[PDB]
């Protein structure tokens, strides 16, 4: 019965392999969107400067 | 900032210029006045001079 617990050894690393590199996906994706929400902060911050100065001026 | 710098400069910069062109246009106003004096002074010297008995 050696091959039948390797199958299911092997299967349950298969199993740990899709979950971490689905975590690692999700990670990426994250950081991607934590890039863009971070961005959009700044332009709020650029309309609003921008927005003071011509008043100003 | 920069642009703060820039619009400060220029209101600075600006009246400046201003305030140098006012100082200009006044003393010119000035050297026309003496200018004018000057050239009534020569209109009454001819008049003296049209007086025979002081002219001569």
């Amino acid at each position: 019965s050696q091959s039948q617990g390797i199958q299911q050894l092997l299967q349950a690393e298969k199993r740990a392999a899709e979950k971490v590199a689905d975590a690692r996906k999700r990670k990426a994706r994250r950081l991607k969107q934590a890039k863009e929400e971070a961005q959009m902060e700044v332009e709020q911050y650029r309309r609003e400067r921008e927005q003071e100065f011509q008043s100003k001026q | 900032e920069k642009k703060e710098k820039q619009i400060e400069q220029q209101k600075k910069i600006q009246m400046s210029n201003l305030m140098n062109q006012a100082r200009l246009k006044v003393l010119r106003a000035r050297d026309d006045l003496i200018t004018d004096l000057l050239n009534e002074a020569k209109q009454r010297l001819s008049k003296v001079v049209k007086d025979t008995t002081r002219y001569q």
